[PDB]
RNA sequence: GGUUCUCCCCGAAAGCUAUUUAGGUAGCGCCUCGUGAAUUCAUCUCCGGGGGUAGAGCACUGUUUCGGCAAGGGGGUCACGACUUACCAACCCGAUGCAAACUGCGAAUACCGGAGAAUGUUAUCACGGGAGACACACGGCGGGUGCUAACGUCCGUCGUGAAGAGGGAAACAACCCAGACCGCCAGCUAAGGUCCCAAAGUCAUGGUUAAGUGGGAAACGAUGUGGGAAGGCCCAGACAGCCAGGAUGUUGGCUUAGAAGCAGCCAUCAUUUAAAGAAAGCGUAAUAGCUCACUGGUCGAGUCGGCCUGCGCGGAAGA
RNA sequence: UCCUCCUAAAGAGUAACGGAGGAGCACGAAGGUUGGCUAAUCCUGGUCGGACAUCAGGAGGUUAGUGCAAUGGCAUAAGCC
RNA sequence: GCUCAACGGAUAAAAGGUACUCCGGGGAUAACAGGCUGAUACCGCCCAAGAGUUCAUAUCGACGGCGGUGUUUGGCACCUCGAUGUCGGCUCAUCACAUCCUGGGGCUGAAGUAGGUCCCAAGGGUAUGGCUGUUCGCCAUUUAAAGUGGUACGCGAGCUG
RNA sequence: UGCCUGGCGGCCGUAGCGCGGUGGUCCCACCUGACCCCAUGCCGAACUCAGAAGUGAAACGCCGUAGCGCCGAUGGUAGUGUGGGGUCUCCCCAUGCGAGAGUAGGGAACUGCCAGGCAA
């Protein structure tokens, strides 16, 4: 369950998801997995995709995240009018954009590599795609 | 053997660009030297699959444009965010 | 618990550069100084910039820490 | 709530500030009539401007992942000297990110000023007479709030409705086209259309689709079908089939309860060899057993597994 | 009611029972002028003294300070005597 | 000389109840129903850790993900305040299928009887009483079953209160 | 006219840091003393006065070095005004403008006035 430690803020704006992502490319183990789609990951999300690879490798390798939390969301309490100020926090959320890496791995071959990867994305709110690192 | 066939480019711009990589083609650069940059675009499905390999970078390569051959070494590549394609390439004239 | 604000104190530059102005009219009003004066250019208590003479108003950087100067001449 | 004859000209607002004020009212903004004024004003070109928004970045304020060097901290050899470490770790260095309340960078637009041509019924400003209005709505764009729910709510800017008919979207204030002075059984066009209802192509050329897709809906699934770039093996004959082979210790030391390949510690040896592994599936308490890895012979020519995508299928149940 | 930042879309302004904090003072000096001075944090040596008192040197260049929350500004110092 | 702080300060000087209520208005503004939405709810699906004598997928399936329905609880305040009677019961029904029974099938950790789960199927059928105003629920005894929902949470110019 | 030196500027990191070398004829710095002028919240430290022995150590000026800072294209990318389109909580097309970061490279300054010494 990643989340930050002692924000500056408790709360902020809802913002915007436009743009491109710029972590696009391998910079830590030899494969990766790359997201297709836009949206967001909750931290639940992302601690899910983790078990489900550490599992599928056996303790195997290196995994590197590349994505953290690091943006409060709140939710109205059910049977609560709009107004009365801003929600309460209730989960971290990453925002995602199109190219960027969120998993990393390296120590295990390839073909174990797809496996694993497979068995995260599918536990993900997004469209992904495997990657391997380029030579520069 | 990595002669590539290129072309100088005409019109540049974002849009140019744009609607060159339509086309199933994609500008490139080459620099260095007291010669002034050449613009230049060149078929893209060729160069990914002679790019795949990873000595693409390694050695010096030949450019064919308009009959004449440059020598240059890759020295910087844009790929797409999210796809199996190339945006750009820097090329210095070795 | 929020809810508090402060009226806008309407800050800004008032005068441009290459315009003219009269004598003692306000070029910037600034809370700091953000631009310091010139030539023929005082500046007031609250850091407001105005005009000494008559003339046109320029925008210009001097100085070893390039900070912004504002100078009038006499055009 | 109601407010009675006609015609012509112009034509709003639903904003700000204040209010025992919030459905009232006052000043200003906007409308109208009159009077007086300066290339006064607008658009475009060029010139002079200051921004810190989009984007980007991580020097700074915070946050974040990995690797190294690692002061320092614990346990341990020492005789006030001093030392090691399987173990905790500061500050820094290299790489990767994030931010409305971060900025060592920084647009497009907008805004202010100056010069110039054309155009516009002075479209500008000042003063005077009379007002209405201060419940706004939807649409695009930039946001806060909500669930990036609401024909929700709150702001900025433009458009439309309000206060605008006509054509189009089957019907549909606010969407698209377009601003109705009156008459004509005249013509050309806009959006949108041209098989019939129903005005106009059953028009021409090259492709795709088999699904009534077109004419609702996702994750995900699949020898549907079209095209492209490649790659492995191929008449010293490939892929699928066809009568064939697939053995010997390795009932293992190991946790001896049996794992013997089919629970794992483990190597992952070695002969016959046209050819075979101390082991992939089904099946036994383990056995056994049946297949496939691989290898001969005939026909025999292409076949196999992925990527990019065009259009389709399933997923897909309501009175 | 008033002040600072964000929302606020790079002039000004701009709403919400939107997100964060403050004020109802203080000072005859903390004002005027003249003269002079330049921090925080670290490293090394040194009695008590110890990570953190004071002294000396070095890196550092304002991360200090600025009577009071925040923003902008401040070396010609608006900071210190 | 005023925390005239309700800070452009209505007086120097002021708190409550009305279901005994009244008048002027408003769907500018709530309560029942409709509408929009679908957070929540219900239903279906994707991945698959594991359980199941070994064996993920006979049957369940955590950590997570994607949808459908408008059946609950909600949000909004668009319609109605110059009036749309809002819980139960009775009578009378009608539609959907996400099927309770009957009918036809696949798989089964299906020997048979009896089951579990899924698919197709809406032709017909689909209780009586005790307690409570109750819907619901508990209880007693039957049946092949005593289905889930929509219809102004169907139906008061049809009845009861 | 040139090598130099000091002062006052323009300009402000291509101008600033790190390492090495170089300078005493003048100028500059360090340096001796300070009873008096002047000052230490103590100190000739700093400031100030009387001097010039000695020195180029430190500081300062100049030269060399890219080890850093710094500047920096072309091309591409992001964003964006206007007009259209889409499987419309995001994008695409035509046209206009066009970054930031990074890359090749540049880079260890230039210049005006006055005064003084040497050679001319």
């Amino acid at each position: 369950m990643l989340q930050p430690k002692r924000t500056k803020f408790r709360k902020m704006h809802k913002g915007r998801n436009r743009g491109l992502a710029q972590g696009t490319d391998v910079s830590f183990g030899s494969f990766g997995l790359k997201a297709v789609g836009r949206g967001r990951l909750t931290a639940r999300q992302i601690e899910a995709a983790r078990r489900a690879m550490t599992r599928a490798v056996k303790r195997q390798g290196k995994i590197w995240i590349r994505v953290f939390p690091d943006k409060p969301i709140t939710e109205k309490p059910l049977a609560v009018r709009m107004g009365k100020g801003k929600g309460n926090v209730e989960y971290w959320v990453a925002l995602i954009q199109p190219g960027k890496v969120l998993y990393e791995m390296d120590g295990v071959p390839e073909e174990l590599a797809r496996e694993a990867f497979k068995l995260a994305a599918a536990k993900l709110p997004i469209k992904t795609t495997f990657v391997t690192k380029t030579v520069m | 053997m990595f002669t590539i066939n290129a072309e100088v480019r005409k019109e540049q711009g974002k849009g140019a660009s744009r609607r060159l990589r339509a086309a199933n083609k994609f500008p490139a650069i080459i620099y260095g030297g007291k010669e002034a940059p050449l613009a230049i675009e060149l078929d893209h499905d060729k160069v990914m699959n002679m790019q795949a390999k990873a000595e693409f970078y390694s050695e010096v390569l030949t450019i064919v444009v308009d009959g004449k051959e440059i020598k240059v070494k890759a020295q910087d590549v844009q790929r797409h965010p999210y796809k199996p394609k190339l945006q750009h390439i820097d090329f210095v004239r070795a | 618990r929020n809810g508090r604000d402060s009226e806008a104190k309407r800050l800004g530059v008032k005068r441009f550069g290459g315009e003219s102005v009269l004598a003692g009219s306000i070029i910037v009003r600034q809370r700091g100084t953000k631009f310091h004066a010139g030539a023929n250019v005082g500046c007031g208590r609250d850091h407001t910039l105005f005009a000494k003479a008559d003339g046109k108003v320029k925008f210009e950087v001097k100085g070893p820490k390039n900070r912004k100067f504002i100078s009038i001449e006499a055009e």
